[PDB]
């Protein structure tokens, strides 16, 4: 099957219906919110990788909020939902990628572009990682053109 | 700093994904060497690449330690994945296991042309903790051993950022690469 | 994977290739006709739960016309099907739905916005139950105006 | 009656699962602690909660059942799609079984703090019937008993509408949460 | 979860982003090229049967070209990959048409509606074999009228 | 030929599937009893079905041929996921294996109504092979035994293209329905 998680409300008065991520999720970077257009893109879509650590970061804040911690870990929840929540071989291609010697997917860093004027975002996807370091901006420029131009179809599409 | 178009930014995410503590293991490493897990904010373990071996014994007292339930369910299950992961795993010889008191201590002997349980044991290491002269799809390395044990919570992983990314992966391939052993099963 | 059955042709003269449910399958509620539309919108979704019931009523018909009932069971071809006839994690997103305390689907009751001139129908939903006993229509209102504003939406997009 | 916007109405839909008989398995309830499942239209299997045992023996005979194919391959796969979905279970105590003559018959004992069985137990019998003081992610019952066993078909399950949703969601999670026993397997 | 293999970039100029195959592949037929349209069209898709097999050959390209071939099999990759490659229950679907005797795939020959003036293809779909045999192309004749409403539509609304 | 619209014509492909002998095993027949598979282009098995048997002797030392490691990694691996997809096997007298320097055999009876181990072994046969009175997912052969052997390779099977599905839609359902025959496993 597929992921069938939802995101939970988030009690952003920007961005009512997309997650935003508080202090404590970024590190040394206060508070970032989304917006609804960004968090609900990867619905239909299985070869994102943020959004999926989103859905985990709102699954952790349903699982504290609404159940008890009881300060010993229960991976019963997370165990069951994993399938839930992510994509189950998203993993796997950025593990080919990173055996076979091309730049694969950190996990850690996430890059976006932020809409300086406005304040959208495109969903962040993976900073690549290789040779033991992180790809200079130059060397996938052209990936971040790609982007750029897909957010600006996109969201001339969608307004009209 | 790293302006697109005229207006768009290359404005970057450091997700710190402690706050997943509460709910998922997060792998993260100190020196390419040591790796760790930690569950909780109570309980980890580590992953040390070494020459030196902790177990001299080749058992892995698995029905003796679900007899007398007293270890941590989180720790077990994480390296029921990780050992149900390892693929097309066919020598017994190499684990060693320890679980008396509720401690988990698991050895593996990475002793060797490929096709070698090394091999694959490397594979699921770099799985789980992401972190790292072999080709096609054969790996070897210098260090005979591996030891995972049982460890406290401090921030001892200054190399790797922790993420969960790890054992949510290697949850997908456990049994996938198995092989039979009994007809019944 | 995912879902791959396709569903089989319908004798019903208003819905050419609309699975049609007969007397039998509704309780006390005679025969229905959803239409082409509702019943191919989850070729898609994966987050749909009644579309998925009504494949398994096309797999039960199949199995049923097209093979030998015997009198005994068979439950290999389900066994092996039923990850091509159903999502496997929606089942998990309403069972942590049920535990966490919030409203879960039943899968006994769907309902569904019958257009009364017209007759087209949006595809039926899971009537969520809580606190063992259905929850009221009043409850969940914003969500049937959430159903009819996707239903004019859709219908005025496809039409022009 | 439940009238939207101008024309649209809420008319309800009650599918009648029962036309699903003959290709799977029904769950349905009659008081809320006898549960059931329906296969065909010609045997099914009770689950109730009681505070006594049927069964004063720990075993479960399963390679002899195998042996002596005289049981309903039906049953013994939705038993077997159910103990292969119990999330972490490690005691092998609890559960009775009783095979003579093609009767199917299991037992487990719910004694126990969390961390338990009963636990796992009470999560995969409501994962198959869906009818139901314990918090987080725990569930208490005074019931100390749970009897699984053959019976025929009737009508008895006023309480819950009979439906198959049950044990398809059961065979997701089968051998997901299962604990390694031995290293070859 | 799906499958997240991408496809690897081809050297075929008229077709910059669309896996062409060579020589070697189609047996008896040289090479031809299909385009960026038809192979990124089961991004989404997961009924479809040859672009799985497209997807296979990509695999195994980058497998040779980029590690060693060693003369022994490593199975690891493809049992790795098998669920990032291949939908993993289409084959499901066409064992259960087999089984109650409708046409099934046969996963050896694939037809498609090759545009002569412009050279563009749809997706290459299964060509049917029943009762030990190939079906008779007037058999799916009424499939090969609806790929071609269906390649006539989605060119029109594309390139509007 | 074959034109349809007014441009549009049935073009057909023929994938030459021996350009994924590198990396995937292959599966083709030759006169609808003798199927194949192909690994490499070095080695590959037999599926016969006949009257005769070539083992006389109801074992399968798989532990005996892990502890010898002088096979062939895929071969087992192949025949692991063929005994592992074997819908409810429950009789293990049928089986019979030899693996004795590095040979792979493989016997199995079809003895016999239905409800039978030879159900089953022709369904999946039928699963990885796909060349092929029972009705009722059902099916009965007049074949008494089936062999797998192994084999070099050649062309040698003109009825069937070689192809990989086989074995890769067999790979879903390995475990998918085996019976439990240990509480603990
Ligand atoms: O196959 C198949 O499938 C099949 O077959 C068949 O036939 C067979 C054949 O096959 C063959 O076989 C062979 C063999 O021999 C082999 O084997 C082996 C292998 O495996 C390998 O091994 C390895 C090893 O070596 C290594 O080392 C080791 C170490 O490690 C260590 O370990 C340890 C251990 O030991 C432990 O264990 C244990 C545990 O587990 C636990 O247990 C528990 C228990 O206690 C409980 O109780 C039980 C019960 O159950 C019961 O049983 C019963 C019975 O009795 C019944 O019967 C009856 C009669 O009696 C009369 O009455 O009549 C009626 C009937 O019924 O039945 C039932 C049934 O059905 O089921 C049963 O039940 O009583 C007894 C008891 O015991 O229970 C539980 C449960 O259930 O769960 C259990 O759990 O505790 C105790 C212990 O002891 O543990 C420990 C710990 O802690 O952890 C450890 O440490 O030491 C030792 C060493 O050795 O290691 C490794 C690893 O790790 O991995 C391994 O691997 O190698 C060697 C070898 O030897 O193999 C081979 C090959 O493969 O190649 C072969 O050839 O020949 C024989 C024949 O027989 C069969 O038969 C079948 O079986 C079935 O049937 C029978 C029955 O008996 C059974 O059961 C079943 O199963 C099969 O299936
Ligand atoms: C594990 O994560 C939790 C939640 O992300 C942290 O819990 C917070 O800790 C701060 C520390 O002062 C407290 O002020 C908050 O009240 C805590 N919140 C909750 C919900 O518990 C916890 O600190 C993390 N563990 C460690 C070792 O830092
Ligand atoms: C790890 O594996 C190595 C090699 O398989 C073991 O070294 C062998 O030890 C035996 C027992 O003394 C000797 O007979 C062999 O000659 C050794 N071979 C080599 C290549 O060193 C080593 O003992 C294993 N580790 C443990 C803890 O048993
Ligand atoms: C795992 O189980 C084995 C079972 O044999 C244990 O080996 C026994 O250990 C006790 C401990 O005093 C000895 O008295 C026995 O003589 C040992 N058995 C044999 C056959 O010699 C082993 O100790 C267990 N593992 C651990 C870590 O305790
Ligand atoms: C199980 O379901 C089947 C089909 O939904 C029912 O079979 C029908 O039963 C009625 C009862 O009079 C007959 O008139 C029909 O001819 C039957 N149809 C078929 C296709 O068998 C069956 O009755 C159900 N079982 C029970 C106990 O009611
Ligand atoms: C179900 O479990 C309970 C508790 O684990 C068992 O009760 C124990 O029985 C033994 C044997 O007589 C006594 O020594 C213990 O003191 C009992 N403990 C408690 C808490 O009652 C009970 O026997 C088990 N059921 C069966 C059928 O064996
Ligand atoms: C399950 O298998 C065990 C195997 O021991 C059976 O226990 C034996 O039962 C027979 C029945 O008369 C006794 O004669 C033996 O003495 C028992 N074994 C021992 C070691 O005492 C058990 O009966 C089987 N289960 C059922 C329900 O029959
Ligand atoms: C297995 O497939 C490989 C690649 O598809 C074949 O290898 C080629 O064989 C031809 C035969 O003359 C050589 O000219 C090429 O150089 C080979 N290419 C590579 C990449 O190895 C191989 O021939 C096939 N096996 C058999 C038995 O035909
Ligand atoms: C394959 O199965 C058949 C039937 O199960 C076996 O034939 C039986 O052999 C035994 C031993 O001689 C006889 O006592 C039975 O009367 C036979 N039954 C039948 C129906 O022929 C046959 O032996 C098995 N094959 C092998 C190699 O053992
Ligand atoms: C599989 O293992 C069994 C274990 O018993 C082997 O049977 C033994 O074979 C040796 C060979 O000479 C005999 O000396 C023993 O007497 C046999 N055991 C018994 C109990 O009689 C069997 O040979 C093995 N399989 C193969 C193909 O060798
Ligand atoms: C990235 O740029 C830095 C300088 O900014 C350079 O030192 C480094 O070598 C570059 N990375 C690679 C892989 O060349
Ligand atoms: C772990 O987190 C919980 C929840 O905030 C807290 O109560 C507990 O003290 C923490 N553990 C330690 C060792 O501080
Ligand atoms: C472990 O042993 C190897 C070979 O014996 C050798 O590289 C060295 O002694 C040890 N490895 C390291 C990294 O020190
Ligand atoms: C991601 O990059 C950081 C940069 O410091 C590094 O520490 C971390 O190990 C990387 N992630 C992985 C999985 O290696
Ligand atoms: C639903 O409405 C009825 C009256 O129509 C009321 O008795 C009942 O309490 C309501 N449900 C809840 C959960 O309040
Ligand atoms: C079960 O249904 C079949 C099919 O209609 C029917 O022949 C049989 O009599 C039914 N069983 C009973 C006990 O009525
Ligand atoms: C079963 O035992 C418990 C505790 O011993 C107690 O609630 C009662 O005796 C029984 N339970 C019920 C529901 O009657
Ligand atoms: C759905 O609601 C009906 C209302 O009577 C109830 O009987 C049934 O048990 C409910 N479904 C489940 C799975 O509890
Ligand atoms: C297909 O057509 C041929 C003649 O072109 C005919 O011989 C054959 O019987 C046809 N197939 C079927 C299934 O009738
Ligand atoms: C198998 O293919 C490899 C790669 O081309 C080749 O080197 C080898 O000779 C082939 N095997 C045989 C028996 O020709
Ligand atoms: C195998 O035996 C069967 C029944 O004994 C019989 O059809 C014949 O002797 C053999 N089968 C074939 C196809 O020759
Ligand atoms: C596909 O058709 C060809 C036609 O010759 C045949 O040889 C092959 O066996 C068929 N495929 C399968 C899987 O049977």
């Amino acid at each position: 099957g597929t992921f069938t998680w939802t995101l939970s409300d988030s009690e952003g008065k920007d961005t009512p219906g997309g997650y935003c991520l508080t202090r404590w999720m970024l590190i040394e970077a206060e508070l970032k919110c989304f917006g609804n257009t960004a968090v609900a893109k990867c619905n239909e879509k299985h070869d994102e990788e943020f959004c999926d650590m989103l859905r985990l970061f709102d699954f952790n804040k349903q699982a504290i909020q609404r159940l008890k911690a009881e300060a010993q870990m229960s991976i019963q929840l997370i165990n069951k939902a994993v399938n839930a929540l992510i994509n189950d071989q998203l993993i796997m291609k950025n593990h080919l990628r990173d055996i076979m010697g091309i730049p694969y997917c950190n996990y850690s860093k996430y890059w976006y572009l932020n809409h300086t004027t406005t304040g959208r975002t495109s969903l962040p996807k993976c900073w690549l990682v290789s040779n033991g370091s992180y790809l200079n901006e130059t060397h996938f420029s052209d990936d971040i053109e790609q982007q750029a131009d897909n957010m600006i179809t996109e969201m001339l599409q969608k307004e009209y | 700093t790293s302006l697109y178009k005229g207006v768009y930014e290359l404005q970057t995410l450091e997700l710190n994904m402690e706050t997943l503590n509460m709910t998922m293991p997060l792998s993260c490493t100190k020196n390419n060497s040591h790796h760790y897990i930690m569950v909780g904010n109570e309980t980890g373990l580590e992953l040390t690449l070494t020459n030196t071996s902790i177990i001299n014994h080749k058992f892995c007292n698995l029905s003796d330690a679900h007899k007398k339930n007293l270890y941590d369910h989180a720790l077990m299950s994480i390296i029921s994945t990780f050992h149900l992961s390892i693929p097309n795993f066919n020598q017994y010889e190499a684990m060693s296991c320890d679980f008396n008191g509720g401690k988990i201590s698991v050895q593996y002997n990475l002793s060797h042309h490929c096709g070698t349980v090394a091999n694959g044991v490397l594979q699921t290491f770099m799985r789980m903790a992401w972190g790292g002269r072999g080709n096609w799809d054969c790996i070897m390395t210098s260090y005979q051993y591996l030891i995972i044990q049982n460890t406290t919570w401090e921030d001892h992983c200054q190399f790797s950022r922790p993420s969960p990314i790890g054992y949510l992966g290697l949850l997908s391939q456990r049994t996938r690469d198995i092989y039979i052993s009994r007809r019944l099963l």
